[PDB]
């Protein structure tokens, strides 16, 4: 019964962020396992920017 | 088999409940579909509270999305977890409040009151006995604060014995998102004195702060700040929703925390905020729980509350808990600082735990905080008010749409009433 | 659905008009001819099977600016009704394009914005495209604006008109023409937006490094200003800002409702790939006065009102830390009165690049439209100007044998003389 | 059930310390990864004095990473055993005090004492009592110097009944590795007499000297100094971590060594020290050891042990042996040459025995002595110090920070004064 | 994060600059164009999508140097906005680039410094590139400084200007120039390194054997000590000597800042395989009057403090072996009231080569930079020079008509003479 979606759709917007790609806050909420393949950019880095040394 | 029903307005809102529906959808297991595919037992049987059964299986949520423009329920057509609500609960506007609270109360706000109050009435008969109603709105603006605080109002006048959980976001002190800002907040917290029963208070700086410091994101979206309010919403109602070692619903909140009608602005907390960074090397027991809840720097509001005194503090833990490491915790923080907390009423802290944690987290707890603190915020408003009005700055708006200044002053008047008594009670 | 209206008066509007359409047509994927091979409803009316019509028209008496874009690429586009002409100009005269031959052809003007209106369901406010320099866009503006305060009432009308620069002008009767006009977009129209050729000229020079800048070039980036300020209806993103949202903002008095204009990221092709595009670095741009369209300097006065309006991929959290920065410098200094400035806007798409344009391809810009009381400083000089020539009366016999009487230029200096006294008066700390 | 918590300051306390944490992790079988893997059962049984538990099995080292540069942070995260640190115990500020002291107590120190005091206080009401803090840092730069002797007078006044361990590394006589050594030993030595309760005195030029004719390294780095004062470290709470015949946590070397409130400087050692070709050679016997432990070739400062008379000394033997060759070597080190031991205190020694050995060595030892010749490297610096400040040169640095010329005065005062204090008591 | 901008002003500070930026694009192996195929932040500006911009402004007055860099093999390197010229240089008169044409210019480069200073987080010093011989680099360049000294409080401005040699001079009013740039750079810049052309002369001549060196020869080794000084910020070592630290270890008072330098392992191609370069060799090289790099016998004057930066496979061990019998020579003379003298730093990143470049591989290298009174005689070398033609009137008619007065070259004649006598009264024994 909906009409025509309005105001377009915009792709890739809020972007996916560099230094892992993080689009929502559901590991922090969720207390998920770091993986392996992802745990040496926290081990390098403090921050979410990446790789300031 | 006590209700909740959910009412939201404007921009801000909206995109609460975009994501505060979505987070309670998968605690309780049930697909964007809205058929339900929980692996628990204990999820379908308080759903009543949020969500109405329908034919085939379907869930469909006690959420009244009020707009007055088309833009925000596109949003709502449109993003996840957007398609379990209600087609016939969209009331829409098509002109827009415009940023004015004059707007959305009084003039182009009633040609939608009474379209907005009988979808409230349609659901509010449906389901048995009503704990309450629970908006979500901002108070900057001018769509969901103009047209949500005269809905307020109005619901108060239909159902006084029922409680009202407010949660109004609120001007941020450090930054400014609208020019009419501190107009159209002095005009609702005038108005959310008289009908609201309690207001649990929120600031964008705050959840932006807290997503830096605690969190260690750099680029937080709104998206980001959304889901941080979301989890304390599910937290005041996890109680009816789950069982628990000691229960505490809306009602029994509202006792503790409210010792006088007017006081019944709040500040809330969410304990286990890990960066994941961090996420491995911290450990999850009561007593790291509790020194997360009690910082400054976890609260999600403007004032800093180790300048005012707590009249009244309560926690909303959730897990498989040790009730004495409940019970000394928030027994040490009354004996280690005494001087924070008000010295003529014994044992400010309200607890109680709930035995069902969130998804993910082996535990979780919900800080809610009558602080007089909460006059440092309201003093800055007022001062923002009276700043432009003097001048009569942007005030040939308001007064276009039928609006003359006696209720300007009169706001003033009760905005300095309500900073004057937390004051003296801070002595 | 949300709809604007577009009219384009004098000869600065089409000209503005046809790169102000070519600007929309790319964004939303129609071709020339009109055919899209949701959200068009905002300009473009959808008619027939794959053919959009834009909802504007071309109101101008001098034919010969009209006919090039009914013979040009766009003819297939616009209605030829909208396309509305005349038998002779004005001849930057207020009275010709008042009296004599402005009410000869307002009611046909009238005709098509009541279709036009009829035809949009739900109407946010009207956008005026005119040259107060001359008499067309001067005083056929003033009689269709004062017509649609009583046929359209209480709607916004966005005034997006060009004044004459301080040292630049090309037209004798400009100080006579622009006062005349200030009778009109004072209490008619709501949302008055300044716009200065010179002070284009310069942001043509420095930013963009054209040393010959032309007419082309600057409606280029003017109708990029434009679609930054109606970005927020028809894409989404973080903050909208409507229409009648900008105009309560902004607008602190009735009379006080002239702003500024500022966009900030003016980059070239070849400096696009060294400067590193950033919300911080784009909003310290446009407080810029290099970056300011209008040839005025803000220092001079006090920021009052402003929107900052954000297109393509903004955060919402750094941008909410750029305008702090931007409060802790004392260069940009606001009124007393107002401690809440700042209005923000963040939409989601980046900003299109015209194929042949001068303009590089942007994931961040920003459109700043600012109220503040340096602009003062335009008003009083065009005061000067014009107080100066009326001493000995000049081209008056022109002006008064066209219709007009010699009071008519005693009662819009005296209007004029008011804005001076209520800029001053607005602005002074308490 | 007695916890320490350890503190790093500065680029020589962050690489010295982050030595510090293979040595003890190591011998408490902890991977670098974090979990648990040694064949030990003694090893669980007292880690909480270093190490607090979290989830997963993990063990998180109680240090409080603290600097002023991030460029240390990263190397010292980067390394082995580096990602054991949390993240929010890595302290750190981005400006630099330069090998300046103002900036570091007072310009720069003061931005961020009170991020380390909060992150300080979160690892000591966390744990169940405290035996006392340790701190590692160097007496010749501004990091470790400045901002570090802010942090243990911050922290004795806010814990004063707790015990204060610092190992402080101090300027060479022979050499000279920056400029203005003498000012920023002077003022933090002053500030260590009346805050800090213990200090074990470092010369890394005496290491350079145990390196070279005794381990027979012809190229040593910084690897193998930290090394060296790592095993030291080890050796103080070695009775801590591990059962013993004779007990002796910290507190036992306190009041044994120290004779009076102002007489608490001590210089180290470690006995069994052979180069690598020559190891067959050492038959490892208790007085085999001791000749090593008691020789001035092998005491870890630039003092000269034969220079004055020993007031106090401690061994703390390590390993399975018998505790009567812990007492006649003793007391036959005393017998022997009478001449270097203080008269008017008898049973100058004081021996303990921990039965859990060291990785590879299974007979070890480490000396702390309190010698009057600890006078000679404070009277070096002095002599140093009256020189600079005469003609008031590389001055202007550290009064450009607020610091006015009375206090570089009263340091002297006080330098001259404890120096004054040693020479009566070899007489 | 730790930055620093390096700003060249004149064109003896461009064609340094020239072989600064062709090492640090190679030793952090950045190509040409500006894309590598994180401890670049020290220098390069990370900008979109792989590309690095250095953080530098190349600011002259002659656009013939500045156009050179323009169409050179960097054209795509630099950001076209930082190279900034002008219509016409100040052509040896400190005059004109100080008080007539250098304020034209000088706004502009204080904009652009701006821009750079807000993009870097954490600036540790300024970097100024000049010689005091021509107008551009001493009139420009003390108009630069004095007002980076006020825009930019208590930050480091390190100063490595080149004076006039005592025999090679290439101009007449070299000696007018360097008087009235010495009451400038003495109270603006924190820190100042001297190097001399005649010295470099003989370093080409005697260490690399190449009989008829250019200009081009000789920055390439002037680079060489301008990397390794900020080779602590890039590259991690087991001592790290920061910009903040470099200041304050190496003046003992704020009016005498002026230092020599001097570099170790100066071995062409042939020689490199003959000698064998220990930590001890190559430290007594350094403080040999060969290696000094500016024409001064440090033999005559008393070493106050100095600061060897080593680069390479140095242990922390044989560094204080060195500095020991270094302190144990009887010729190298320190100043009595100063007994610790030096600061040492240790990188382990060895130097990078240039191809073409006369220096050869080395495994180790000192940069020896270091504060004495020996450089009293540079300053009275320069006075006698000036007080000769300054005794009847000898070149000023060209410095009083372009705004300069005639008693401020007294003024900065008992400036420079303050300088003697504090050089006399630092170096006498108590
Ligand atoms: N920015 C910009 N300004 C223009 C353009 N065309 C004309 N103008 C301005 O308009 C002024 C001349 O007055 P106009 O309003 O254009 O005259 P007109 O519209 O032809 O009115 P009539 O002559 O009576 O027909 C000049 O001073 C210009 O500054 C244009 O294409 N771009
Ligand atoms: N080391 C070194 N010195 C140079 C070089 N080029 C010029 N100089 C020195 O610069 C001095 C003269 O100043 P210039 O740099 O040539 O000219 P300027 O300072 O820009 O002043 P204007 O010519 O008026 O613009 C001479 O005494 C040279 O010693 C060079 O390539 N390397
Ligand atoms: N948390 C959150 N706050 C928002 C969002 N959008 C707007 N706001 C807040 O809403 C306030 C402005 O109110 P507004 O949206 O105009 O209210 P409306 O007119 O009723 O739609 C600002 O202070 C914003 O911080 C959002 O997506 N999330
Ligand atoms: N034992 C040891 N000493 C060091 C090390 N690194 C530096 N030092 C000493 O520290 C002194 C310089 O102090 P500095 O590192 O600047 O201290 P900071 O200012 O706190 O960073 C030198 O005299 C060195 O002897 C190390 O890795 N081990
Ligand atoms: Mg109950
Ligand atoms: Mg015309
Ligand atoms: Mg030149």
């Amino acid at each position: 019964d909906w009409g025509p979606r309005t105001k377009r759709s915009v792709p890739d917007m809020p972007k996916p962020n560099a230094f892992d790609g993080r689009t929502d806050l559901y590991a922090h909420m969720q207390y998920r396992p770091l993986s392996n393949g992802e745990q040496g950019k926290y081990a390098k880095a403090f921050d979410d920017r990446g790789t300031r040394g | 088999m006590r209700e909740i029903v959910h009412i939201q307005g404007g921009q801000c809102g909206n995109q609460i409940g975009a994501k505060f529906w979505e987070v309670v959808s998968d605690e309780h297991g049930i697909d964007p579909t809205g058929t339900y595919h929980g692996d628990s037992d204990l999820q379908l049987e308080r759903i009543n509270v949020y969500f109405n059964e329908a034919t085939g299986g379907r869930y469909v949520p006690r959420a009244i999305l009020m707009d007055l423009e088309p833009g925000t329920m596109d949003s709502v057509r449109s993003g996840p977890y957007g398609q379990i609500f209600r087609p016939d609960n969209f009331v829409f506007g098509q002109t827009g409040a415009g940023n004015n609270w004059a707007k959305g109360h009084y003039t182009e706000g009633a040609e939608l009151i009474d379209s907005v109050l009988d979808v409230v009435r349609k659901e509010a008969e449906s389901c048995d006995c009503l704990q309450g109603f629970q908006v979500c709105h901002s108070l900057g603006g001018g769509t969901g604060s103009g047209m949500g605080t005269l809905l307020i109002s109005k619901i108060r006048e239909e159902y006084p014995d029922r409680m009202m959980l407010t949660f109004s976001v609120v001007p941020s002190p450090k930054v400014s998102d609208t020019v009419v800002e501190p107009y159209n907040a002095t005009l609702s917290v005038h108005q959310l004195v008289e009908n609201a029963d309690e207001c649990m208070v929120l600031d964008n700086e705050a959840l932006y702060d807290i997503c830096f410091r605690t969190l260690k994101l750099t680029t937080p979206t709104f998206g980001d700040l959304n889901h941080l309010i979301s989890a304390v919403m599910s937290g005041i109602t996890c109680c009816l929703r789950f069982p628990g070692q000691l229960n505490a619903d809306l009602r029994k909140l509202a006792v503790n925390l409210i010792p006088f009608p007017r006081l019944h602005f709040f500040m809330v907390g969410f304990t286990p905020l890990t960066s994941r960074g961090s996420q491995q090397y911290r450990a999850l027991t009561v007593p790291e729980l509790t020194q997360q809840m009690w910082d400054a720097k976890n609260m999600m509001c403007a004032a800093d509350p180790r300048h005012g005194r707590y009249l009244t503090a309560s926690a909303l833990f959730r897990g498989r808990m040790s009730t004495k490491e409940v019970d000394e915790q928030m027994l040490n923080v009354q004996n280690k600082n005494s001087s924070y907390f008000v010295e003529w009423i014994p044992n400010n802290v309200k607890s109680s735990v709930c035995d069902i944690p969130p998804k993910g987290l082996k535990m979780s707890a919900t800080f809610i905080g009558n602080s007089t603190a909460i006059q440092e915020m309201f003093k800055r408003v007022s001062e923002q008010f009276t700043a432009m009005f003097r001048r009569k700055a942007f005030l040939h708006w308001y007064t276009g749409e039928g609006m003359d200044e006696m209720e300007f002053t009169e706001a003033e008047s009760n905005m300095n009433d309500l900073v004057s008594e937390y004051q003296q009670y801070q002595d | 659905m949300r709809e604007v209206i577009s009219i384009h008066i004098g000869q600065a509007g089409i000209q503005v008009g046809n790169a102000c359409w070519e600007l929309y047509c790319l964004e939303h994927g129609i071709q020339p001819d009109g055919q899209m091979p949701d959200a068009f409803n905002t300009f473009f009316s959808e008619t027939g099977a794959g053919k959009h019509v834009p909802r504007c028209i071309f109101l101008d008496l001098e034919p010969t600016v009209v006919d090039e874009v009914r013979t040009g690429t766009y003819r297939q586009l616009f209605h030829p009704e909208q396309l509305i002409s005349g038998k002779e100009d004005a001849a930057n005269n207020f009275a010709r394009g008042h009296y004599t031959i402005g009410k000869e052809i307002v009611d046909l003007a009238l005709d098509r914005i009541r279709k036009l209106a009829d035809n949009c369901t739900g109407l946010q406010g009207f956008l005026v495209f005119n040259a107060v320099g001359g008499g067309t866009g001067s005083g056929l503006g003033s009689l269709l604006l004062e017509r649609l305060s009583v046929d359209y009432g209480k709607k916004s009308k966005l005034g997006f008109t060009v004044y004459p620069s301080p040292q630049v002008s090309t037209a004798v009767v400009e100080p006579y023409n622009s006062v005349l006009s200030t009778h009109s977009l004072l209490e008619h129209t709501d949302v008055a937006v300044m716009l200065d050729n010179e002070a284009i000229y310069d942001i043509c020079r420095r930013s963009l490094d054209i040393e010959r800048p032309t007419y082309t070039n600057l409606n280029r980036l003017i109708a990029q200003v434009i679609s930054s300020l109606t970005a927020s209806l028809r894409f989404d993103g973080a903050l909208n800002v409507d229409i009648t949202e900008f105009q309560t903002n902004l607008v602190p008095y009735p009379r006080i409702h002239f702003m500024l204009s500022s966009y900030a990221p003016i980059i070239s092709a070849e400096k696009a790939y060294h400067e590193q595009l950033s919300v911080a670095e784009i909003t310290n741009a446009a407080f810029e006065p290099a970056s300011m369209m209008v040839k005025c300097d803000p220092r001079h006065g006090k920021y009052m009102a402003c929107c900052l309006m954000y297109r393509g991929d903004v955060v919402p959290k750094d941008v909410n830390a750029s305008v702090a920065t931007i409060k802790t410098k004392r260069t940009i200094q606001f009124v007393d009165w107002c401690p809440t400035g700042f209005k923000c806007g963040i939409n989601y798409q980046p900003p299109t690049v015209v194929p042949g344009g001068d303009l590089a391809k942007v994931q961040r810009a920003v459109c700043m439209i600012s109220n503040s009381t340096a602009i003062g400083e335009i008003f009083s000089r065009l005061d000067h100007k014009f107080d100066l020539m009326y001493a000995k009366r000049a081209f008056v016999h022109w002006y008064v044998g066209e219709g007009m009487e010699e009071g008519e230029f005693s009662e819009a200096r005296e209007d004029l003389a008011a804005l001076e006294k209520d800029f001053e008066e607005v602005g002074a700390e308490s």
